[PDB]
């Protein structure tokens, strides 16, 4: 398991991390991918046949 | 007599005050409630006045209204039938 | 291929060199996944008019409708 | 460049076969326009 | 350059790479960072003094 | 007379007229400042209609309006003024 | 150390148990984050009123800030 | 479980010292029931 992100996205990480209000690298990750599942999971209007 | 409202857009409208009601309160229901009748009142005296969107659908026009926008179409001179009242749910497409 | 302009292959490149999109097939395919969410609100959009429009008219008055909403309640 | 997968390959012909949009491309500049308007929403919020 | 994501998680990347709205697996993770970035930047009034 | 708006206010009411007129039309954009003109005289003519917000700031009070939320403070009776037409970027907190 | 009860200690349960938070300290950090984010906005709507406030009264009449509107464009 | 930031440890004390708050139980509960909210509004869109 490994992610080749860019540069500007790892500065972000660890902007991220260095303001106190994430833990690890892998938590700012995780919100990210929730902000991505709760917008995915929204288009649920897709089903309307 | 005018204008006249769908199933589909009375239980819109209900969703709606019921909405600000349990919100604000039942004061504030009854003045949104009746800025809307006179919003459906200026849509039946005046059915120009709603950006045409045939795009979306043949015959329909739109009017903003807050956070909702009424969806009508034109069934006379000076009538109109509204048909859904939905939320900022909608697209331009021009 | 495809030719869109040198205003969108400007854009494609700035938006690759702002290091939020890696590649330029990545850049389209996040503006074709807006275009498909676009599509699909409007078809959603377009069905809540037809299940609205093939409901009943229903019997509207404002006062009539403040007092059943009273009632309710 | 033109890697793109069976989904969007898919989409394009089905949005082209509609009679609203000219080829890929049209449907690629506009997806593309759709992209540079949200970015731009967000360039007032710098 | 590695993280540990979660199972539920590792298997919402291969459920978007497999919908193929998505090309590889660092597509998905940087859509999802990059909606965190917009909403993390738009909190600008944490400088209103 | 019974309402007086400020210089903010006035910006708030210009920036949201103006929008909506790029966005829908002249017409839309008339129809609804004479809108939040019945809001303001409704204010007036009945200062206690708002729910009393003292946690955001002591003495405001606030009423919804489409996308956007009026904060005035009661400077009398049946006079009141307008500081603030915000969008929806306030909590309830209660 | 802290106490919440019984309704806090299960939601913190099943939110980990759900996958989308690693560690216990990982999903307070993220209620922390929305409360922090409340009190700005907070803060920003406040300052918004107090700017707002100490502003000049402005001369408003309906009819004149239309008369207005129409001579900008 | 405790474990948390510098960061976040100073904002717990800074907002019970307001005294809306009374101590760090009361404003991580309230955190965490502003977080169950969020959830619940999304539990309608499930």
């Amino acid at each position: 398991t490994s992610i080749t992100l860019g540069e500007h996205f790892d500065g972000f990480i660890t902007s991220q991390i260095q303001s106190g209000r994430y833990g690890s690298a892998s938590e700012v990750i995780r919100s990210a991918l929730r902000l991505l599942e709760n917008q995915e999971t929204k288009l649920q209007s897709l089903r309307q046949l | 007599k005018p204008f006249n409202l769908t199933v589909a857009a009375k239980a819109d409208l209900r969703d709606i005050a019921l909405f600000t009601q349990r919100r604000w309160g039942k004061e504030q229901r009854n003045v949104y409630l009746k800025q809307f009748d006179d919003s459906f009142w200026l849509l039946a005296e005046n059915p120009d006045i709603g950006k045409s969107c045939d795009e979306i659908r043949e015959g329909y026009r739109k009017f903003p209204q807050g956070s909702h926008v009424i969806f009508y179409q034109q069934t006379g001179s000076q009538q109109i039938r509204v048909i859904r009242i939905l939320h900022k749910s909608m697209d331009v497409n021009p």
